[PDB]
RNA sequence: CUGUGAAU
Protein backbone atom coordinates (compact mmCIF):
# COMPACT_ATOMS: atom_id res chain seq x y z
CA UNK A 1 0.00 0.00 0.00
CA UNK A 2 1.51 3.51 -0.69
CA UNK A 3 2.43 5.30 2.13
CA UNK A 4 -0.42 8.07 1.14
CA UNK A 5 -2.51 6.44 2.42
CA UNK A 6 -1.22 5.24 5.68
CA UNK A 7 -2.61 1.98 7.94
CA UNK A 8 -6.39 2.80 6.39
CA UNK A 9 -7.43 6.64 6.70
CA UNK A 10 -10.84 8.32 5.80
CA UNK A 11 -10.30 7.55 2.35
CA UNK A 12 -12.30 8.85 -0.49
CA UNK A 13 -12.67 7.26 -3.65
CA UNK A 14 -11.69 9.32 -6.24
CA UNK A 15 -8.53 9.44 -4.15
CA UNK A 16 -7.69 6.07 -5.10
CA UNK A 17 -8.74 7.04 -8.75
CA UNK A 18 -7.21 9.75 -9.39
CA UNK A 19 -3.97 8.68 -7.58
CA UNK A 20 -2.84 5.63 -10.08
CA UNK A 21 -2.63 3.46 -7.18
CA UNK A 22 -5.59 1.37 -7.80
CA UNK A 23 -4.22 -1.99 -8.80
CA UNK A 24 -2.19 -2.00 -5.22
CA UNK A 25 -5.45 -1.33 -3.39
CA UNK A 26 -7.17 -3.83 -5.72
CA UNK A 27 -4.94 -6.41 -4.67
CA UNK A 28 -4.60 -5.72 -0.92
CA UNK A 29 -6.82 -7.40 1.66
CA UNK A 30 -7.66 -4.73 3.28
CA UNK A 31 -8.09 -2.05 -0.06
CA UNK A 32 -9.76 -4.26 -1.91
CA UNK A 33 -12.24 -4.62 0.87
CA UNK A 34 -12.57 -0.70 1.12
CA UNK A 35 -12.85 -0.50 -2.85
CA UNK A 36 -15.75 -3.21 -2.52
CA UNK A 37 -17.74 -1.20 -0.20
CA UNK A 38 -16.95 2.53 -2.33
CA UNK A 39 -17.62 0.99 -5.74
CA UNK A 40 -21.24 0.45 -4.01
CA UNK A 41 -21.99 3.77 -3.12
CA UNK A 42 -23.87 7.00 -5.27
CA UNK A 43 -20.66 6.85 -8.21
CA UNK A 44 -20.71 9.98 -10.03
CA UNK A 45 -20.14 9.81 -13.62
CA UNK A 46 -16.83 10.25 -14.33
CA UNK A 47 -15.98 8.15 -11.12
CA UNK A 48 -17.81 5.33 -13.38
CA UNK A 49 -15.39 6.20 -15.78
CA UNK A 50 -12.59 5.80 -13.92
CA UNK A 51 -13.51 2.19 -12.76
CA UNK A 52 -13.96 1.05 -16.55
CA UNK A 53 -11.22 2.41 -17.64
CA UNK A 54 -8.71 1.02 -15.08
CA UNK A 55 -10.34 -1.91 -13.77
CA UNK A 56 -11.63 -3.55 -16.98
CA UNK A 57 -10.71 -1.22 -19.47
CA UNK A 58 -6.58 -1.92 -19.64
CA UNK A 59 -6.34 -5.98 -20.37
CA UNK A 60 -2.99 -6.78 -18.49
CA UNK A 61 -4.75 -5.11 -15.07
CA UNK A 62 -7.71 -6.67 -16.16
CA UNK A 63 -5.83 -10.21 -16.35
CA UNK A 64 -3.68 -9.47 -13.18
CA UNK A 65 -7.16 -8.69 -10.92
CA UNK A 66 -8.93 -11.21 -12.50
CA UNK A 67 -6.40 -13.94 -11.56
CA UNK A 68 -6.20 -12.35 -8.32
CA UNK A 69 -7.77 -13.96 -4.90
CA UNK A 70 -8.70 -10.31 -4.02
CA UNK A 71 -9.21 -8.55 -7.16
CA UNK A 72 -11.48 -11.06 -8.77
CA UNK A 73 -14.37 -9.19 -7.00
CA UNK A 74 -14.05 -6.05 -7.68
CA UNK A 75 -13.90 -7.12 -11.40
CA UNK A 76 -17.00 -8.56 -10.92
CA UNK A 77 -18.25 -5.40 -9.22
CA UNK A 78 -17.12 -3.32 -11.81
CA UNK A 79 -18.51 -5.47 -14.88
CA UNK A 80 -21.69 -5.61 -12.91
CA UNK A 81 -21.78 -1.41 -12.01
CA UNK A 82 -20.62 -1.26 -16.55
CA UNK A 83 -23.66 -3.28 -17.18
CA UNK A 84 -25.89 -1.41 -15.13
CA UNK A 85 -24.21 2.02 -16.64
CA UNK A 86 -26.61 2.75 -20.31
CA UNK A 87 -24.45 5.58 -21.58
CA UNK A 88 -23.10 5.80 -24.74
CA UNK A 89 -19.65 3.79 -23.97
CA UNK A 90 -21.81 0.96 -23.11
CA UNK A 91 -21.43 -0.59 -26.42
CA UNK A 92 -17.86 -0.33 -26.43
CA UNK A 93 -17.44 -1.04 -22.93
CA UNK A 94 -19.29 -4.92 -23.49
CA UNK A 95 -17.00 -5.02 -26.79
CA UNK A 96 -14.24 -4.61 -25.17
CA UNK A 97 -14.69 -6.94 -22.23
CA UNK A 98 -15.86 -9.52 -24.61
CA UNK A 99 -12.43 -9.33 -26.23
CA UNK A 100 -10.08 -9.30 -23.11
CA UNK A 101 -12.05 -12.55 -22.00
CA UNK A 102 -11.73 -14.32 -25.29
CA UNK A 103 -8.58 -13.56 -26.12
CA UNK A 104 -7.60 -15.73 -22.57
CA UNK A 105 -10.46 -18.06 -22.78
CA UNK A 106 -8.57 -20.99 -21.53
CA UNK A 107 -5.70 -20.03 -19.01
CA UNK A 108 -8.55 -17.44 -17.75
CA UNK A 109 -11.07 -20.77 -16.93
CA UNK A 110 -8.27 -22.87 -15.52
CA UNK A 111 -7.55 -20.00 -13.03
CA UNK A 112 -9.29 -20.59 -9.64
CA UNK A 113 -10.34 -16.59 -9.17
CA UNK A 114 -10.47 -15.47 -13.05
CA UNK A 115 -12.95 -18.62 -14.01
CA UNK A 116 -15.20 -16.58 -11.54
CA UNK A 117 -15.07 -13.38 -14.18
CA UNK A 118 -16.21 -15.90 -16.59
CA UNK A 119 -19.13 -17.45 -15.21
CA UNK A 120 -19.95 -14.18 -13.89
CA UNK A 121 -19.79 -12.57 -17.32
CA UNK A 122 -21.66 -15.61 -18.89
CA UNK A 123 -24.74 -15.11 -16.73
CA UNK A 124 -24.80 -11.19 -16.68
CA UNK A 125 -23.53 -9.68 -20.11
CA UNK A 126 -26.50 -9.46 -22.55
CA UNK A 127 -27.26 -12.83 -24.26
CA UNK A 128 -25.81 -12.16 -27.63
CA UNK A 129 -22.06 -11.24 -26.34
CA UNK A 130 -22.34 -13.85 -23.68
CA UNK A 131 -22.33 -16.26 -26.52
CA UNK A 132 -19.14 -15.08 -28.54
CA UNK A 133 -17.48 -15.90 -25.37
CA UNK A 134 -18.67 -19.53 -25.62
CA UNK A 135 -17.05 -19.52 -29.25
CA UNK A 136 -13.71 -18.82 -27.31
CA UNK A 137 -13.28 -21.96 -25.92
CA UNK A 138 -10.64 -24.67 -27.16
CA UNK A 139 -11.93 -27.68 -29.51
CA UNK A 140 -8.81 -29.34 -28.74
CA UNK A 141 -7.55 -31.50 -26.16
CA UNK A 142 -7.69 -28.69 -23.56
CA UNK A 143 -11.65 -28.54 -24.04
CA UNK A 144 -10.81 -32.67 -22.08
CA UNK A 145 -8.40 -30.47 -19.48
CA UNK A 146 -11.34 -27.33 -18.94
CA UNK A 147 -14.02 -30.10 -18.35
CA UNK A 148 -12.08 -32.36 -15.63
CA UNK A 149 -10.25 -29.23 -14.24
CA UNK A 150 -11.16 -28.43 -10.61
CA UNK A 151 -12.58 -25.03 -11.43
CA UNK A 152 -13.26 -24.74 -15.66
CA UNK A 153 -15.71 -27.49 -14.87
CA UNK A 154 -18.42 -25.11 -13.37
CA UNK A 155 -17.57 -23.24 -16.41
CA UNK A 156 -18.74 -25.66 -19.14
CA UNK A 157 -21.60 -26.25 -16.34
CA UNK A 158 -22.17 -22.47 -16.52
CA UNK A 159 -22.21 -22.29 -20.07
CA UNK A 160 -25.31 -25.19 -20.43
CA UNK A 161 -27.18 -23.53 -17.94
CA UNK A 162 -27.23 -19.73 -19.12
CA UNK A 163 -26.57 -20.00 -22.79
CA UNK A 164 -28.97 -21.46 -25.51
CA UNK A 165 -27.93 -25.16 -26.70
CA UNK A 166 -26.79 -23.56 -30.54
CA UNK A 167 -24.28 -21.91 -28.89
CA UNK A 168 -22.57 -25.16 -27.26
CA UNK A 169 -23.82 -28.02 -29.28
CA UNK A 170 -19.92 -28.73 -30.51
CA UNK A 171 -19.20 -29.62 -26.64
CA UNK A 172 -22.09 -32.10 -27.00
CA UNK A 173 -20.20 -33.72 -29.70
CA UNK A 174 -17.24 -32.90 -28.18
CA UNK A 175 -18.20 -35.46 -25.01
CA UNK A 176 -19.70 -37.37 -27.51
CA UNK A 177 -16.78 -38.65 -28.81
CA UNK A 178 -16.15 -41.95 -27.76
CA UNK A 179 -12.26 -41.45 -25.84
CA UNK A 180 -13.37 -38.46 -25.24
CA UNK A 181 -16.48 -39.83 -23.15
CA UNK A 182 -14.24 -42.34 -21.38
CA UNK A 183 -12.13 -39.88 -20.26
CA UNK A 184 -14.08 -37.27 -18.97
CA UNK A 185 -17.16 -39.65 -17.50
CA UNK A 186 -14.44 -41.33 -15.43
CA UNK A 187 -13.39 -37.82 -13.84
CA UNK A 188 -14.88 -36.94 -10.62
CA UNK A 189 -15.76 -33.34 -12.05
CA UNK A 190 -15.90 -34.57 -16.00
CA UNK A 191 -18.96 -36.82 -14.67
CA UNK A 192 -21.02 -33.64 -13.44
CA UNK A 193 -20.09 -31.43 -17.18
CA UNK A 194 -22.14 -34.93 -18.47
CA UNK A 195 -25.00 -35.00 -16.14
CA UNK A 196 -25.09 -31.50 -16.08
CA UNK A 197 -25.31 -31.62 -20.09
CA UNK A 198 -27.64 -34.67 -20.16
CA UNK A 199 -29.98 -32.80 -17.26
CA UNK A 200 -30.35 -29.76 -19.81
CA UNK A 201 -30.84 -31.97 -23.09
CA UNK A 202 -33.86 -33.22 -21.46
CA UNK A 203 -37.68 -32.31 -22.11
CA UNK A 204 -38.47 -32.02 -18.30
CA UNK A 205 -40.59 -29.47 -16.45
CA UNK A 206 -37.51 -26.84 -16.96
CA UNK A 207 -37.82 -26.78 -20.69
CA UNK A 208 -41.45 -26.25 -21.42
CA UNK A 209 -40.10 -23.05 -22.12
CA UNK A 210 -38.30 -24.01 -25.85
CA UNK A 211 -39.55 -23.26 -28.85
CA UNK A 212 -40.65 -26.18 -30.82
CA UNK A 213 -37.23 -25.60 -33.43
CA UNK A 214 -35.13 -25.68 -30.11
CA UNK A 215 -36.84 -28.49 -28.24
CA UNK A 216 -35.99 -30.34 -32.42
CA UNK A 217 -32.41 -29.23 -31.75
CA UNK A 218 -32.35 -30.56 -27.83
CA UNK A 219 -33.61 -33.54 -28.95
CA UNK A 220 -31.53 -34.15 -31.87
CA UNK A 221 -28.06 -33.55 -29.54
CA UNK A 222 -29.91 -35.70 -26.85
CA UNK A 223 -30.20 -38.94 -29.28
CA UNK A 224 -26.32 -38.62 -30.15
CA UNK A 225 -24.98 -38.02 -26.39
CA UNK A 226 -27.32 -41.23 -25.43
CA UNK A 227 -26.03 -43.54 -28.54
CA UNK A 228 -22.64 -42.72 -27.04
CA UNK A 229 -23.15 -43.64 -23.45
CA UNK A 230 -25.61 -46.15 -24.27
CA UNK A 231 -22.63 -47.72 -26.42
CA UNK A 232 -20.44 -47.99 -23.68
CA UNK A 233 -22.51 -48.11 -20.40
CA UNK A 234 -21.02 -51.36 -19.13
CA UNK A 235 -17.57 -49.66 -18.14
CA UNK A 236 -19.85 -46.17 -17.50
CA UNK A 237 -22.19 -47.84 -14.85
CA UNK A 238 -18.92 -50.07 -13.17
CA UNK A 239 -17.12 -46.54 -12.95
CA UNK A 240 -16.91 -44.92 -9.93
CA UNK A 241 -17.96 -41.69 -11.04
CA UNK A 242 -19.90 -42.57 -14.39
CA UNK A 243 -22.20 -44.97 -12.27
CA UNK A 244 -24.16 -41.71 -11.46
CA UNK A 245 -24.56 -40.91 -14.79
CA UNK A 246 -25.98 -44.45 -15.94
CA UNK A 247 -27.95 -43.85 -12.61
CA UNK A 248 -29.64 -40.60 -13.67
CA UNK A 249 -30.61 -42.11 -17.05
CA UNK A 250 -32.31 -45.24 -15.64
CA UNK A 251 -34.28 -42.93 -12.62
CA UNK A 252 -35.49 -40.19 -15.05
CA UNK A 253 -39.25 -40.51 -16.02
CA UNK A 254 -38.20 -37.60 -18.77
CA UNK A 255 -35.98 -40.13 -19.77
CA UNK A 256 -37.61 -43.43 -19.89
CA UNK A 257 -37.42 -44.11 -23.58
CA UNK A 258 -33.66 -45.17 -22.89
CA UNK A 259 -34.43 -47.07 -20.14
CA UNK A 260 -35.14 -50.30 -21.80
CA UNK A 261 -32.01 -49.69 -24.10
CA UNK A 262 -29.61 -49.11 -21.04
CA UNK A 263 -31.13 -52.00 -19.75
CA UNK A 264 -31.14 -54.15 -22.37
CA UNK A 265 -27.56 -53.02 -23.63
CA UNK A 266 -25.30 -53.89 -20.58
CA UNK A 267 -27.52 -54.79 -17.77
CA UNK A 268 -29.71 -58.14 -18.66
CA UNK A 269 -27.41 -61.05 -18.74
CA UNK A 270 -25.31 -59.06 -15.81
CA UNK A 271 -27.66 -58.60 -13.26
CA UNK A 272 -25.63 -61.72 -11.34
CA UNK A 273 -21.83 -59.74 -11.53
CA UNK A 274 -22.95 -56.14 -11.44
CA UNK A 275 -24.92 -56.79 -8.38
CA UNK A 276 -21.89 -57.79 -6.67
CA UNK A 277 -20.26 -54.57 -6.90
CA UNK A 278 -19.56 -51.76 -5.08
CA UNK A 279 -20.90 -48.89 -7.88
CA UNK A 280 -22.71 -50.91 -10.17
CA UNK A 281 -25.08 -52.02 -7.65
CA UNK A 282 -26.64 -49.10 -7.26
CA UNK A 283 -27.37 -48.93 -11.18
CA UNK A 284 -29.34 -51.93 -10.83
CA UNK A 285 -30.95 -51.01 -8.10
CA UNK A 286 -32.32 -47.91 -9.76
CA UNK A 287 -32.87 -50.28 -12.71
CA UNK A 288 -35.18 -52.66 -10.84
CA UNK A 289 -37.03 -49.01 -9.53
CA UNK A 290 -38.28 -47.97 -12.79
CA UNK A 291 -37.80 -50.72 -15.26
CA UNK A 292 -40.71 -51.21 -17.63
CA UNK A 293 -42.90 -53.85 -16.50
CA UNK A 294 -42.29 -56.40 -19.34
CA UNK A 295 -38.74 -55.38 -18.68
CA UNK A 296 -39.03 -55.92 -15.00
CA UNK A 297 -40.45 -59.41 -15.66
CA UNK A 298 -37.40 -60.21 -17.81
CA UNK A 299 -35.12 -58.84 -14.81
CA UNK A 300 -37.39 -61.09 -12.09
CA UNK A 301 -36.71 -63.94 -14.17
CA UNK A 302 -33.05 -63.67 -14.74
CA UNK A 303 -32.41 -63.35 -10.78
CA UNK A 304 -34.51 -66.06 -9.75
CA UNK A 305 -33.97 -68.66 -13.17
CA UNK A 306 -31.63 -67.17 -15.77
CA UNK A 307 -28.32 -68.64 -13.59
CA UNK A 308 -27.55 -72.43 -12.80
CA UNK A 309 -26.98 -73.10 -9.57
CA UNK A 310 -23.48 -73.56 -8.26
CA UNK A 311 -22.63 -77.26 -9.19
CA UNK A 312 -21.07 -78.26 -5.39
CA UNK A 313 -23.55 -76.71 -3.76
CA UNK A 314 -26.44 -75.66 -5.00
CA UNK A 315 -26.28 -72.47 -4.07
CA UNK A 316 -28.38 -70.13 -6.60
CA UNK A 317 -28.32 -66.65 -8.23
CA UNK A 318 -30.04 -65.16 -5.25
CA UNK A 319 -28.74 -66.87 -2.48
CA UNK A 320 -25.41 -65.24 -3.64
CA UNK A 321 -26.90 -61.74 -3.49
CA UNK A 322 -29.15 -62.06 -1.06
CA UNK A 323 -26.54 -62.58 1.43
CA UNK A 324 -23.45 -60.03 -0.66
CA UNK A 325 -22.50 -56.88 1.18
CA UNK A 326 -23.47 -55.00 -1.80
CA UNK A 327 -26.21 -57.73 -3.68
CA UNK A 328 -28.54 -57.69 -0.19
CA UNK A 329 -29.32 -53.93 -1.40
CA UNK A 330 -30.73 -54.57 -4.53
CA UNK A 331 -32.44 -57.61 -3.24
CA UNK A 332 -33.92 -55.29 -0.61
CA UNK A 333 -35.16 -53.44 -3.78
CA UNK A 334 -36.86 -56.18 -5.31
CA UNK A 335 -38.91 -57.27 -2.02
CA UNK A 336 -39.61 -53.58 -1.61
CA UNK A 337 -40.86 -52.81 -5.12
CA UNK A 338 -43.25 -56.44 -5.04
CA UNK A 339 -44.91 -55.26 -1.29
CA UNK A 340 -45.17 -51.43 -3.04
CA UNK A 341 -47.13 -53.54 -5.35
CA UNK A 342 -49.31 -56.19 -3.78
CA UNK A 343 -50.31 -53.25 -1.17
CA UNK A 344 -51.16 -50.78 -3.66
CA UNK A 345 -48.86 -48.18 -3.43
CA UNK A 346 -47.31 -49.03 -7.18
CA UNK A 347 -49.27 -49.51 -10.07
CA UNK A 348 -49.45 -52.80 -11.97
CA UNK A 349 -50.99 -51.82 -14.88
CA UNK A 350 -48.86 -51.71 -18.59
CA UNK A 351 -49.49 -52.73 -22.71
CA UNK A 352 -53.19 -54.22 -21.90
CA UNK A 353 -52.00 -56.10 -19.31
CA UNK A 354 -52.33 -56.28 -15.68
CA UNK A 355 -48.79 -57.29 -14.16
CA UNK A 356 -50.21 -57.67 -10.09
CA UNK A 357 -50.12 -61.58 -10.47
CA UNK A 358 -46.28 -61.37 -11.77
CA UNK A 359 -45.69 -59.11 -8.69
CA UNK A 360 -47.71 -61.34 -6.72
CA UNK A 361 -45.57 -64.46 -8.15
CA UNK A 362 -42.49 -62.68 -7.49
CA UNK A 363 -43.13 -61.50 -4.09
CA UNK A 364 -44.06 -65.42 -2.71
CA UNK A 365 -40.69 -66.15 -4.45
CA UNK A 366 -38.86 -64.34 -2.18
CA UNK A 367 -41.50 -64.56 1.01
CA UNK A 368 -40.51 -68.35 0.40
CA UNK A 369 -36.99 -67.81 0.25
CA UNK A 370 -36.87 -65.42 3.29
CA UNK A 371 -38.65 -68.31 5.01
CA UNK A 372 -36.19 -70.65 4.61
CA UNK A 373 -33.59 -68.59 5.45
CA UNK A 374 -34.95 -66.88 8.09
CA UNK A 375 -32.03 -68.05 10.53
CA UNK A 376 -28.95 -66.77 8.11
CA UNK A 377 -30.92 -63.80 7.22
CA UNK A 378 -31.93 -62.73 11.28
CA UNK A 379 -27.82 -62.46 11.33
CA UNK A 380 -27.46 -59.29 9.45
CA UNK A 381 -29.13 -55.93 9.50
CA UNK A 382 -30.42 -56.15 5.79
CA UNK A 383 -32.39 -59.57 6.30
CA UNK A 384 -33.78 -58.24 9.77
CA UNK A 385 -34.99 -55.68 7.13
CA UNK A 386 -36.28 -58.14 4.76
CA UNK A 387 -38.18 -60.49 7.47
CA UNK A 388 -39.81 -56.71 8.72
CA UNK A 389 -40.56 -55.93 4.95
CA UNK A 390 -42.78 -59.39 5.05
CA UNK A 391 -44.29 -59.20 8.20
CA UNK A 392 -45.34 -54.86 7.54
CA UNK A 393 -47.61 -56.79 4.33
CA UNK A 394 -49.43 -58.82 7.05
CA UNK B 1 -11.54 -52.61 -2.65
CA UNK B 2 -11.33 -54.66 0.44
CA UNK B 3 -13.96 -56.90 -0.79
CA UNK B 4 -15.05 -60.56 -1.17
CA UNK B 5 -14.35 -62.02 -4.18
CA UNK B 6 -17.07 -62.76 -7.34
CA UNK B 7 -19.19 -65.59 -6.94
CA UNK B 8 -20.21 -66.13 -10.45
CA UNK B 9 -22.86 -68.45 -12.02
CA UNK B 10 -23.17 -69.99 -15.59
CA UNK B 11 -25.63 -67.98 -17.40
CA UNK B 12 -28.95 -70.02 -18.98
CA UNK B 13 -29.07 -69.99 -22.61
CA UNK B 14 -30.44 -66.89 -24.69
CA UNK B 15 -32.97 -67.33 -27.18
C1' C C 1 -24.24 -56.23 7.72
C1' U C 2 -24.11 -53.17 5.86
C1' G C 3 -22.39 -49.92 0.34
C1' U C 4 -20.12 -44.48 -4.00
C1' G C 5 -19.68 -38.22 -6.85
C1' A C 6 -17.66 -30.40 -7.59
C1' A C 7 -13.80 -24.91 -7.21
C1' U C 8 -12.70 -17.96 -4.33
Amino acid sequence: LPTWSLMRSRLSLSEVLDSGDLMKFAVDKTGCQFLEKAVKGSLTSYQKFQLFEQVIGRKDDFLKLSTNIFGNYLVQSVIGISLATNDDGYTKRQEKLKNFISSQMTDMCLDKFACRVIQSSLQNMDLSLACKLVQALPRDARLIAICVDQNANHVIQKVVAVIPLKNWEFIVDFVATPEHLRQICSDKYGCRVVQTIIEKLTADSMNVDLTSAAQNLRERALQRLMTSVTNRCQELATNEYANYIIQHIVSNDDLAVYRECIIEKCLMRNLLSLSQEKFASHVVEKAFLHAPLELLAEMMDEIFDGYIPHPDTGKDALDIMMFHQFGNYVVQCMLTICCDAVSGRRQTKEGGYDHAISFQDWLKKLHSRVTKERHRLSRFSSGKKMIETLANLR
Amino acid sequence: QHEAPKQLLQLRSEI
